[PDB]
């Protein structure tokens, strides 16, 4: 039982808590739309520095949320879909499903250069009846360490990010076995980025409504193409 | 114009199909293990004002209660008990808007 497992159970039970309602509507700014991902967008200012919250929902047919978030989180796969990584590497394994990662990202010219270095833990929220669904989570927020301090190379950028997946299931045909034909991932994803720097807003956030779409489009077909003929993992 | 009775509800992937007791009273749906345990509260419920009843095509006890994301799946015993199901959702969801 490592030293970051109250610092997960807050991290886990606030996104729980806040992260899964649907959209302070109008605070939030819808900025892409395409099928059933929806990418929204919110300006705030707190502490003398601007951010930009992200959140974004999408629907996947065919997948689990517990899929989805196994290969969001292994790091094995991560060079086959992520395109914004320079290097990375497991800087401190916790826990089976709990591992500091120090990433470096490829440079948004002229930005200066980012690095992060991030707790990242995977875990289920059971289900409290057959009602409510079985809920997979992944966190990714920043976290200290004296083998990742900080350097004069890149911009330590902090972190919350958040994917949370429930899985929908439809009945089959007659009294026939579960396939992926009746299956659909609701996927909700937020991230809360502090860059650390001063670049300017308008290439912050023309970046940030350009790679985010991207990204959750080429993830969630990757993870489709990957679970293509396997047994439904739940 | 209340009802209720038993009803075959999807649940989850494990059960699929179970028998559960269905009351529609309130402008809404709720569902209950059965009729003994009403009074122990309610299992799920779902509320008519935005709801769409869709019947199935080639399941003929089979229709659909969805509000948004939200769905619903029973079955009723045969046809003829589930159009009795089907019509009295439409009408009570109408005399309450």
């Amino acid at each position: 039982t490592h030293r970051f497992v109250q610092k997960v159970e807050e991290m886990v039970q606030n996104h729980m808590t806040y992260s899964l309602q649907d959209v302070g509507d109008a605070n939030w700014q819808l900025v892409v739309e395409e099928g059933e991902m929806k990418v929204y967008r919110r300006e705030v200012e707190e502490n003398g520095i601007v951010l930009d919250p992200l959140k974004a929902t999408h629907a996947v047919k065919g997948v689990t949320g517990h899929e989805v978030c196994n290969y969001f989180w292994n790091v094995d796969v991560r060079n086959d879909w992520e395109t914004t990584i320079e290097n990375f590497h497991v800087v401190e394994t916790l826990a089976d499903n709990a591992i500091i990662i120090y990433q470096t990202h490829k440079r948004v010219w002229p930005a200066s250069q980012r690095d992060v270095l991030y707790l990242s833990v995977i875990r289920k929220i059971p289900a409290l009846t057959e009602n409510d669904p079985e809920t997979w989570i992944v966190c990714n927020f920043s976290v200290d360490h004296d083998s990742a301090p900080l350097n004069n190379r890149c911009v330590r950028a902090k972190i919350n990010v958040a994917m949370i997946c429930q899985t929908l299931v439809s009945p089959p045909e007659g009294n026939q076995e579960i396939s992926r034909d009746n299956i659909l991932c609701k996927i909700t994803y937020v991230a809360n980025v502090n860059p650390g720097g001063w670049a300017p807003a308008s290439v912050l956030r023309a970046v940030a409504k350009r790679e985010y779409p991207k990204f959750l489009k080429r993830f969630t077909s990757y993870v489709q193409e990957k679970t293509a003929g396997k047994p439904i993992l739940f | 114009v209340e009802r209720c009775g038993v009803l075959s509800k999807w649940t989850n992937y494990i059960h699929g199909w179970q028998d559960r007791w269905v009351v529609l009273k309130n402008n809404a749906l709720s569902y209950y293990k059965s009729e003994d345990e009403t009074e122990y509260g309610c299992r799920g419920s779902i509320c008519l004002s935005k709801a769409v009843i869709t019947p199935h095509d080639f399941d003929e006890c089979r229709f659909d209660i969805s509000v948004n994301d939200s769905v619903w799946y029973l079955r009723a015993q045969d046809p003829d008990h589930r159009q009795q199901w089907i019509d009295a959702i439409e009408q009570h969801k109408t005399e309450s808007g």
